[PDB]
Order: C-alpha cells, then structure tokens, then sequence
C-alpha cells in the first residue's frame, strides 16, 4: 500500500495479515507538497506497510508429491471366442472369471518406478526432488509455503525497501520481483523420459505406459476337457524353411513350417518353445504355413511343434 | 461490488503520482499505472490504471466517454484514441474500467496514453520480457501446427467475479493550491470543496469553503493546511499517493478477466531430414528459425540433453534394441527402432554374437585374446 | 551464537543462553508441553459394514 | 530432526480404538482378510469384496 499518515506521532503496525512487514518513519514530509494533511510537518509519522496475499495461480503451479505407485495392468485375454482386454490391478491375488473359468493375474516384479519425489507444474510433469519444508526460504525450492490449496494465509518471503521522503515531491521505494516468479522460469527437467527399461510418463493421464520389468506368474483352471482327445492329427514330412532373412532384430521372426498330416484336427500350438500367430488352429493335411513369431530374438533357437511332432530352426544368423 | 454501475460509483476514481508526464517530469497524472500483473502464458498484461473506461460521470454507459477524477474533480472525457506502448506498439485485447488487457512487445517500461481529450500519458517501469511461443513466426502470425496448453486472462468482461480491496476514507491528492499573495493569505477553493484546518483566521479557520476569503495573520504550511476532498472515495494504492485519515474505512471493486486455461495455435518447424545407417540414426538439420531439440531415451537409460539447433548440422545418435525418442520443437515424440535392412527370422544365436562381419561389439575380439 | 541438542523430555526445563561473545541476557527457558505427530498418510481404502439386499 | 519415528504402519483406525493390522489391498478373492470390503467411491455403492451365500 502507498503510505497512511498519522498525525503528530503515529505508532507501528498492529494490522496483521498472512505475512507482513512494517516500518515506522518519523519526522517525515520535511517541506511537504501539501500531502502532509496535518498541522505537523516537523514531527509527523508515516506508518508504511506491505502484506501478502495468495494468488489465483495455485491451480497446480506447483504441487509436491510423495508417491508410491499402485500397479495396474492392461492384459488382453483371448479364449478364442471372446476377445476383450480388461484393466485390472495386479496387487497379489486377483481372481477374474470369463465363462466361469478361473484366471489369476499375479504380481509383477517392479525394478523401480519413475514416480518419486517429483514436482508437478501444470505446464508439464517434471522430475525434481525437494527437501521437506524447503519453501518459505530463499536459495531452496520455493519462497512461499501453503499447507493446502484452500488456505488463504501463506508464509511468504519477499524483499521490499521502504525509505522516507525528503523532498518537495511525494515517496522513495525500490521493489524486487517475487521469489516464486524466479522459479516459475526454471521449471525442472521433464518427467517423460526418466526410468530405464520402458516408462513413458505422459502428463495428462498422470501415469507411465509400457513398463517392462520382471516376470508375471499366472495361474488358471480352465475347462479344456470337453472330450479328450479334442482331435490330435499325427504328422509326417516335418520341415523348416527359413526365408526373408535380412538383418535387424527389433522386428519379429518370419519362418515357414511345412508338414503333411494324416488326419484333421485341432491342437494348441504353439506353446512357448516357439510363438504362433494362431493358437486356435486347424491342422490339416498338406499344411504349409507361413506364421509369425515374436520370440526368435530373445531366444533365437526355436523348437516349432505341430502337435506331437517337432523340429529345430533357424539357420539365418550373421556369417 | 455487485455490478459495474454500483462498483464504479462507490469506489470513486482518483488521481495518483506518476513520475512520467511527457516521458520526463514528475506530476500527479490522472492516469497512473497501479500494478501490472502477468499470470498468462498468452503474454497478456493485466494493467491496472486509475481511470475508469466505458462509464461517464452521469452514472450511465457510453463507450465514447471515460470518467476520471483528479485536481479538477470528477470529469467525463472523450475517448477516440487509446494506446499502450512498451518500447514498441501493442494491441489491446480488452478494456473494462480500471483494468486493461493488452498484448505488448518486450520493454523495460509500459506506457498508458491517450490524446483525444486528456492529452497526457503515464509511463512506469514494469518488465515485460520476450514472448516466443511456437518455434516460428511469420509476417502477420496466425500459423498452426500444434495446440499447446496455456493460461490466459479471459476475453469476456465479468460484472462480478472475485474482488480486490480498496481502502482509506476520502483524501484526494492536490499538489499546491494555497499561496501567500502579498503578505496575506488568499484562500483559493478552485472548482472543488476544500477542507482546511487553520491555526488562525479572521472569518474562517474550520469550514467547507467554496468562496474566496482573505485572512490576515495567516501563512502557508505548518499552521494552515488545505486540501480539496469530496466524499465517497476509496482508492486502491498507486505508488506515491500520501493520505491521512482520522478514521479507517474500506470499499471493494470487482475483477473482470479471471485466469483461465486456453489452448493456443502456433506453428513449429516441420521435421528435419533423416539419413540411416546400419543400426544407427543420423539427423541432418534443415535451415529454419531456431528450434529447441531434445535428444532422449527411456528405453535403455533415462538420459537427456537439450540444445537449440539454429544452423544445419549432422548429429549421430545411436538406436539399440529398445527405442530412441527425438522431440523436435513442440511436436509430439517420434519413436524410432533399429533399421539395418529390416526384419529378423532367427538372427543371432543364444551364445551372443554381433551383426554383419564386424569385430565390434566384443564377441570377436574376445576371440583374438 | 547458537546451537545445542536438547533431548526431548516432557516437562524438563532446558536453559539455553548461548549467544555472541559478551555477556548476553534474557535467556531462553523452554519446556516441551507436547510433541504432536501430525499424520502424513495415504488412504488405502474406506471400509464399513453393509446392507444386504434381496 | 536428529531422528524421527512413529509406531504407526499399516493401521486400521476404528472409532472403538486404533488397532495395528496387516493387510494387502486389492487382494479380495476369499472370505477372510482384514478389510475385504474395499470402497473408494463414496458416491457409489460399489465395493470389492468376496462373500459367501
């Protein structure tokens, strides 16, 4: 506030607010300008004052969080007749029923999570640590501490230099910008590329996508009897053709498997000693099948089965 | 207050100290910049001034008129020219009463001026530094390529929506009005009611004067204090307005232009040309006006460096089994994998070996040992 | 100038007067009335009993 | 602080008296387990539970 004058001897501030600084200059307005508004001019006092108020920029600019993350999966389940993916938590045991066959999604072993002591501005999530109760001070993150968003009172630290007037003009004062305003520019460094081994942290969902870590035990009691045999063709003339061989390994395997069969039926192939395109699969006589793989770079060896019968490939590796 | 009519009346307009009156000379100016606040990322300046724009003195609305009060008391004036100027011209986004919205250029000072009828100006230091959003501009910018989040002060005017306080009972600044003419004291009222407290006086030495009187055995200053004041005035602080009262009272005023989120349309530079090698990716930067670039990773290491790429250069960044991400300007990330000659069938063996006929990665140089 | 480590014992009167060189008056006596652990929790879930419906 | 401590962990605070109980959240499936009913929306009747009828 600009000056409030108190005639012929004032007293100090005993107005209060969220944060306040107050100085009482005495003997002021020595020649005045007719802004004395008093008899006195030789013994007048000016109570100069300043206070803090909290802005409207308390939306999320900025909120300090201590996170421990809860674990969510998006597993896609295909029974071969209902094709759905379902978002479901993986903390311990998680029973889910689809056609009254039991599945239990087990816990994922996380190496680390990107969400720690982080600072979130509303411009962008940012990876940045703080020290607790580190705001309200200079030289450390922040310069203002408010305990909750609704709280209208704040502990704030700002610098102002008030002086007395000494001229025929009317007040000297020099005023520096706010502490928070200095940090607004600085930000942090992006929270979008932190953590090794996947983890893309996107600002709007406030979460981290495509995080490859550990092994997931899975257990199911599923009805596959039915009537056993569910048809098992015996198989002959087992061959491996390998073609389309061109260097790289960030894409999937391309093998073709030739065989000939003596019956039509359905096996569930393939297993994990190799990777098929089709898991519900009609095996027929003279069944040459170009099929897609996707483990042939973690495990370049592959023991491809068509039912009972099987052989080993590949044959393409750097010469 | 409740509304625009009522707000403006109850907290009367006022004159304040402005230390620029021509770009030099310190005087009471009726235009005085109270505060400039910026909480917008659209570069908007919410300037607070002491004039009230869009209302007349009769308490009715004319956009042609504006109402100010200074040492001639409360007057109407015509408006047909209004400008703000940093160190270079500005465009006014919206104006409602006390408050002005403007988009200006960089400058060390901010000038609120007119020339229609007030014929004055007030220029006060307020820092407004460069605003560059996007990564491109163009003659008469309007380009679009990407929407970015920003914060702004509304275009619409609110009749009520938040408050700020005004305070201190009527005390309206004057710079001198009383003088010792001859060897007697000549009381000038001017064109306003004047309250003075006088140690002595033959007729008047306490009263509301609006006539000329001569008082003998009287002299200016520590023993005869005159100031013009008229009622129902709460003013907000200026910079160097002094005021004294014997009682303490307040007034309130409404705040149009609240802070609200928006999105702005800006162009950034289209993607630079890429050249490809066996398992490695090279960016050759094209000529464009400065683009900020990130080179990052999250696939294998968290790693990140930043630079402004202002000039054509080739940079080689390596791409392993896991992705590599290049962020170029304000655009969304492109992710890139290893491109050699494409595909796999079985490449490599479980006992580890490396691509083509190289000796690096070490799997051939172990052999040499 | 400053600076001690007191133990936190309720009701003990601790006397600190370590100040600049020169005799320094107006000592600090400090008694601890209580420490108040102010919780910094995350709510895991809310649970209460239920109304069964046929 | 030189050092800081609270005897609190995973706790379930009854209005009868605070009691120290262990649990693993989202782990319902079975008729036991402390805090089998889990509710997070207080604007909706949904509860994750396992019960027997």
């Amino acid at each position: 506030p600009s000056p409030y004058i108190k005639c012929c001897g004032g007293a100090e501030c005993s107005k209060n607010e969220a944060d306040y600084k107050c100085s009482v200059f005495t003997g002021v307005y020595p020649f005045m300008w007719g802004g004395a508004y008093c008899f006195c001019d030789t013994e007048n006092s000016q109570m100069s004052e300043v206070y803090v108020t909290r802005g409207e920029s308390c939306e999320a600019d900025a909120i300090a969080y201590q996170v421990t993350a809860s674990l969510k999966a998006q597993v896609m389940i295909s029974i071969g007749e209902l094709n759905q993916t379902v978002d479901v938590f993986v903390n311990g045991d998680s029973p889910a029923r689809i056609q009254q066959s039991k599945f239990i999604l087990g816990p994922i072993s996380s190496a680390w999570s990107p969400f720690d002591k982080v600072i979130v501005y509303r411009d962008e999530v940012y990876n940045e640590d703080y020290a607790p109760y580190g705001s309200g001070q200079a030289g450390r993150f922040g310069d203002i501490q408010s305990r909750t968003v609704n709280s209208t009172d704040v502990y704030a630290n700002t610098n102002l230099k008030l002086k007395r007037p000494a001229s025929g003009n009317v007040v000297p004062y020099t005023q520096t910008p706010s502490g928070f305003s200095y940090w607004k520019k600085e930000k942090g460094v992006p929270l979008n590329r932190n953590a090794p081994f996947g983890c893309i942290i996107k600002v709007n969902p406030v979460r981290a996508e495509n995080c490859v870590y550990g092994n997931i035990p899975i257990s199911m009691d599923i009805a596959d009897a039915f009537t056993r045999i569910d048809e098992s063709p015996s198989v002959s003339l087992k061959a491996c053709e390998v073609q389309s061989c061109t260097y790289s390994s960030d894409f999937g395997g391309v093998a073709s498997i030739s065989y000939t069969s003596n019956k039509v039926g359905k096996c569930a192939i393939s297993s994990n000693s190799a990777t098929m395109k089709d898991s519900v699969q009609d095996v027929q006589e003279s069944g040459a099948l170009s099929l897609f793989f996707a483990t042939s770079s973690v495990e370049p060896n592959f023991v491809v089965q068509v039912c009972n019968a099987r052989i080993t490939c590949g044959k393409c590796e750097p010469p | 207050s409740v509304a625009h009519f009522e707000a403006y009346k109850a907290t009367r307009p006022y004159i304040g100290w402005c230390a620029d009156c021509g770009l030099a000379g310190s005087c009471p100016s009726p235009v005085s910049i109270e505060h400039v606040w910026s909480d917008a990322d659209d570069g908007v300046l919410k300037i607070q001034v002491s004039m009230q724009i869009g209302i007349a003195k009769s308490n009715t609305i004319n956009h042609a008129k504006i109402r100010y009060m200074g040492a001639n008391g409360v007057q109407e004036a015509e408006r047909s020219t209004l400008s703000v100027s940093t160190t270079a011209p500005c465009d006014i986004l919206a104006t409602m009463g006390h408050f002005i919205l403007a988009r200006c250029r960089p400058g060390s000072q901010v000038e609120v001026s007119l020339s229609t009828d007030p014929k004055l100006l007030c220029r006060t230091p307020f820092s407004h530094k460069p605003r560059f959003i996007g990564n491109e501009k163009s003659p008469a910018p309007t380009g679009h390529k990407t929407r970015i989040p920003c914060k702004t002060y509304s275009h619409q005017t609110d009749l009520t929506r938040e408050e700020i306080t005004m305070h201190v009972p009527p005390d309206v600044p004057i710079q001198g009005l009383v003088s010792n003419t001859g060897k007697s004291y000549s009381l000038d009222p001017k064109t306003k009611t004047i309250k003075y407290k006088c140690t002595c006086g033959e007729t008047v030495k306490e009263g509301t004067a609006t006539n000329k009187i001569t008082l003998f055995n009287c002299d200016t200053a520590p023993k005869c204090i005159t100031y013009a004041v008229d009622n129902t005035v709460w003013q907000y602080n200026s910079q160097y307005v002094p005021r004294s009262e014997v009682t303490e009272v307040k007034g309130k005023i409404h705040v149009p232009f609240p802070l609200t989120d928006s999105t702005c349309a800006v162009s950034v530079a289209p993607e630079p040309q890429v050249t490809y090698r066996l398992g490695e990716v090279e960016f050759h930067f094209h000529p464009m006006y400065p683009t900020l670039f990130s080179i990052r990773s999250l696939g294998k290491d968290p790693s990140h460096s930043q630079e402004w790429i202002d000039t054509p250069m080739s940079k080689t960044i390596q791409v392993g089994a896991e992705g590599v991400e290049y962020v170029w300007g304000n655009n969304n990330p492109v992710r890139l994998w290893a491109q050699k000659s494409s595909s796999s069938s079985a490449h490599g063996n479980p006992i580890s070996i490396v691509s083509h006929y190289y000796d690096l990665y070490p799997y051939w140089t172990i052999t040499v040992l | 100038y400053e600076s001690t480590t007191m133990p936190n014992q309720v009701g003990i009167p601790f006397k600190a007067l370590i100040e600049r060189p020169g005799y320094a008056g107006l000592p600090l006596s400090l008694v601890v009335i209580k420490s108040e652990l102010v919780p910094s929790l995350v709510q895991d879930y809310i649970t209460c009993n239920y109304k069964t419906v046929v």
